[PDB]
RNA sequence: GUUUAUUAAAAACACAGCACUGUGCAAACACGAAAGUGGACGUAUACGGUGUGACGCCUGCCCGGUGCCGGAAGGUUAAU
RNA sequence: GCUUGAGUCUCGUAGAGGGGGGUAGAAUUCCAGGUGUAGCGGUGAAAUGCGUAGAGAUCUGGAGGAAUACCGGUGGCGAAGGCGGCCCCCUGGACGAAGACUGACGCUCAGGUGCGAAAGCGUGGGGAGCAAACAGGAUUAGAUACCCUGGUAGUCCACGCCGUAAACGAUGUCGACUUGGAGGUUGUGCCCUUGAGGCGUGGCUUCCGGAGCUAACGCGUUAAGUCGACCGCCUGGGGAGUA
């Protein structure tokens, strides 16, 4: 159910250089950190979350 | 897949009784309904083998289930055929 | 002199040479100094002394531009990266910002199978 | 019949004609028994990247359920609007909490 | 997708059959048809210019909408039919106002579905749209030299030119052999890439299959004496000399083109 | 990459210079492109560690 | 299949097939002192040229010479 | 006849399962420009190579083709081969709760049919990296190799063929029984909605381990234990998966 809109809760699981968190770093379950990769990344094309730090 | 209005019609057209779902009459009319769905899946770009395996799984079932009609009541398995328009 | 007097020190440290490239903000190339024009060839190119040569001699190269602060893109894995920065704050540039700008691809195009063994 | 979330980005240039594209693409929709659930105009947002050298976009999300036929006739009339810079259309995400 | 065809013959026993059932079997529409006349090895002076060319069957010639103009009326395709004219295959196309033409046939054929070319138009290959206006990444064919023009480059069967952006004038384009040439903006395409590559994977089996193609014998210089070609002569097999032409220029590498109004729009041409 | 720093230092030095990924992913892009082997044998030995 | 009509019908020429090279369209190339025309009302899955000649296994080495392709460091270089 | 095996229906759930089409972003290469000037590339050291015709570096614009960094995990899915960006369309299977329905319709299966990695073959495209063959340079006594600079088929796509692999769990398919512990993944019921907290109950999976078994190593509730059905296979090694 995790929402890309939600930019503000992506971006304390996006690293500084744009790349999703592991999951035994922050924790999450693993269905939550697939749904997470997948609003990641459909952020990432709808440009709302930068795919790396220097682009 | 089979829609659920397409399932419930052809459950209340080949059952014998209403909630009669499982009866070997309305499992092969749901059969055959996906099999002349699929047909037309497959008719378009044929290198599904993994659709195609389950294709292949409701004709075995679906033979399976006629040959069991025919050994139990051959009234029925007679009309079953006629209506489906299979084994000519 | 120059009158931005702002510039990049780009650090291509690759394992066998490290060349270092004192550029505008534009991209354009004020100047260039390596490490095998340092004066050190062969297993000595590699080393983190000759990126110190290297970066001293391209400071000394842009000491005609009067360049006062220069951000640094580190590329690469080689020795040098930490050496031309460290020579660079010692030639005396404010250093602004350091970026690790080395090239990381995503699944890509195929590596070398080379240098197996 | 079926749920679709649309969201659209245009150029920062084209911004002017934005409320007669969403209402153009609405009316489409609605002929097509379509139901909107939230129009909802974002505007203009900067973009983490750059497309097509440009920095901010204008953005509106649309959310409808609708016939997959208008759909992808919308989708061809997205990838042939030249204001519409990129556009995605997602499965049913379904009834949530509004705006957000 | 292909009919077994047995050595029944020699003749027969290398062609291999691949036709399209979707080819419209009938007369061809009347209107769009002229009559093309054979023009073997001929000229206004009466002089063989382009050899092996001559003896074939007779085609009528289909006027087909290089240029797609009727632009706002939509059109929707119909049967597929041979053109003898072109590698490719045909499609009659009926618009909305009534009038019947014929385009290069594309890819995707949908029977018993309205084909519309506006703001009800589907994901379908053959619709026509600007330079400008092509989606990145995409290829087009039936694409114009000059804007107006008609088309002239990618007609051929299974012949596409992919584009991702324009410079914003002149937009490049990747041709089959690999040049890239600047193109205006303005000029016309058409999504999607020519069918009947397929047709083309069949070998032709018998030298009469060429002949009624409309092609004549080539016969090699070494063949003939020294005064036909400048190969040819002595008591065996190889003449023995640089390669050339019949009329002398090296046939191996010595590239021949010479236009240098156009060498500003190919900025890359092929090896 | 950069972190955001003032600008003022006490000295001139980088917080994570040597534990860069960029490194390590240099190393494993460069070549050996083997993959499949030392999954298993890493959580084996991780696995043997871990007691 | 074609061939020296009228001493040679063949192992010759052709042929499908194969490779190489040229050619981005006002295309190469050709007939044209030029207009023009053929190629072609075709658009690189197309055209021309060269060699080989269905099919099966395949096509080794050597760019020194000649030829062609690419770069003009440097030299030698015409009219001017 | 019966429902307990097997199946059908309702509602959901997770997934790189398949096929089709579109799009995004790094990065590599190439082309055209801008700055710039004596090196670059490589290695154990060198050289071939590239570079004063202006490379390498850096910026900008474009082109193209491949694989989708992080997520990513002895994780998931599939009969196996296998399947990783995002999105849509078409579709197969599994699993769980509460009932309903059919009523042995089941299991295996020589022949037979289908799928079957990579390499290869045919025809047509495409071709950025990598690269059999091939070339040059080094090491060596030699080096038709390992190392280097190149580089073709191939790898990529469509359709067709091959029918092989250390195709492996070196462990056939199905059903029943037999101590446990730690996990991963996915459902579901209850309490304390009140700490994704306690108590259960299913499916798949990882490790260790008891009885037992095995020649031993090991397997061990997902058996290599105790049984039943059916199929395939073996009968010393080379000759030989050859004539």
């Amino acid at each position: 159910e995790i929402d890309y809109k939600d930019i503000a809760t992506l971006k304390n699981y996006i690293t500084e250089s744009g790349k999703i968190v592991p999951s035994r770093i922050t924790g999450t379950r693993a269905k939550y950190q697939r749904q997470l990769a997948r609003a990641i990344k459909r952020a990432r094309y709808l440009s709302l979350l930068p795919y790396t730090d220097r682009h | 897949s089979l829609s659920t209005e397409a399932t419930a019609k052809i459950v209340s057209e080949f059952g014998r009784d209403a909630n009669d779902t499982g009866s070997t009459e309305v499992q092969v009319a749901l059969l055959t309904a996906q099999i002349n769905h699929l047909q037309g899946h497959f008719a378009e770009h044929k290198k599904d083998h993994h659709s195609r395996r389950g294709l292949l799984r409701m004709v075995s079932q679906r033979r399976k289930l006629l040959d069991y009609l025919k050994r139990k009541d051959v009234a029925r398995y007679t009309q079953l055929i006629e209506r489906l328009g299979l084994r000519r | 002199r120059k009158q931005v007097s702002d510039g990049v020190a780009h650090i291509h440290a690759s394992f066998n040479n490290t060349i270092v490239t004192i550029t505008d903000r534009q991209g354009n190339a004020l100047g260039w100094a390596t490490a095998g024009g340092s004066g050190f060839r062969g297993s000595r190119k590699s080393t983190p002394f000759a990126a110190q040569v290297a970066a001293e001699r391209c400071a000394d190269a842009v000491k005609e531009y009067g360049i006062k602060n220069l951000e640094v893109m580190v590329k690469g894995p080689g020795p040098g990266r930490e050496s031309t920065i460290r020579a660079l704050n010692a030639a005396g540039f404010r250093i602004t910002n350091i970026t690790d700008v080395t090239p990381i691809p995503h699944n890509g195009c195929r590596p070398p199978k080379k240098r197996r063994v | 019949m079926r749920h679709y979330e649309i969201v659209f980005m245009v150029h920062p240039d084209q911004s002017e004609q934005v409320p007669g594209m969403i209402e153009r693409y609405t009316a489409a929709i609605t002929g097509a028994e379509g139901k909107i659930h939230r129009l909802e105009d974002w505007g203009r947002r900067q973009l983490a990247y750059p497309i097509n050298k440009l920095h901010k976009a204008h953005y509106v999300l649309m959310n409808v359920e609708a016939p997959q036929e208008v759909i992808d006739e919308l989708e061809t009339t997205f990838r042939f609007n030249d204001a519409v810079i990129r556009s995605m259309v997602m499965r049913t995400k379904h009834a949530v909490t509004e705006a957000s | 997708a292909v009919v077994k065809c047995k050595p029944t013959s020699p003749g027969r026993r290398h062609v291999v059959k691949v036709v399209n059932p979707e080819l419209h079997k009938g007369k061809p529409f009347a209107p769009l048809l002229e009559k093309n006349s054979k023009s073997g090895g001929r000229n206004n002076n009466g002089r063989i210019t382009t050899r092996h060319i001559g003896g074939g069957h007779k085609q009528a010639y289909r006027i087909v909408d290089f240029k797609r103009n009727k632009d706002g009326i939509p059109a929707v395709v119909e049967r597929l039919e041979y053109d003898p004219n072109r590698s490719a295959n045909i499609a009659l196309v009926l618009y909305k106002d009534g009038e019947r033409r014929y385009i290069l046939a594309p890819k995707g054929l949908k029977a018993g579905d309205q084909i519309q070319s506006g703001v009800d138009a589907a994901i379908k290959p053959g619709n026509t749209l600007p330079m400008r206006n092509i989606p990145v990444g995409s290829t087009v064919h039936n694409v114009e030299m000059k804007p107006g023009k008609g088309g002239q480059l990618a007609r051929s069967a299974g012949t596409y030119v992919q584009i991702v952006a324009r410079d914003g004038a002149y937009v490049t384009l990747r041709l089959r052999s690999g040049e890239m040439r600047k193109v205006e903006a303005d000029c016309r395409a058409t999504l999607g890439e020519v069918g009947n590559a397929e047709h083309m994977l069949r070998v032709l089996g018998k030298a009469g299959a060429a002949r009624w193609r409309g092609v004549r014998p080539t016969v090699r210089g070494t063949a003939m004496n020294p005064v036909d070609h400048p190969h040819g002569g002595g008591e065996g097999r190889n003449f023995g000399k640089h390669p050339v032409t019949p009329w002398g220029v090296q046939t191996k590498g010595k590239k021949t083109r010479s236009n240098k109004r156009t060498d500003k729009f190919i900025v890359r041409r092929r090896s | 990459i950069k972190v955001r720093e003032n600008e003022p230092f006490d000295v001139a030095l980088r917080r994570f210079k040597r534990s860069c990924e960029k490194a390590g992913v240099l190393a494993e892009v460069r070549r050996r492109e083997f993959y499949e082997k030392p999954t298993t044998e890493r959580k084996r030995a991780k696995a043997s560690a871990v007691k």
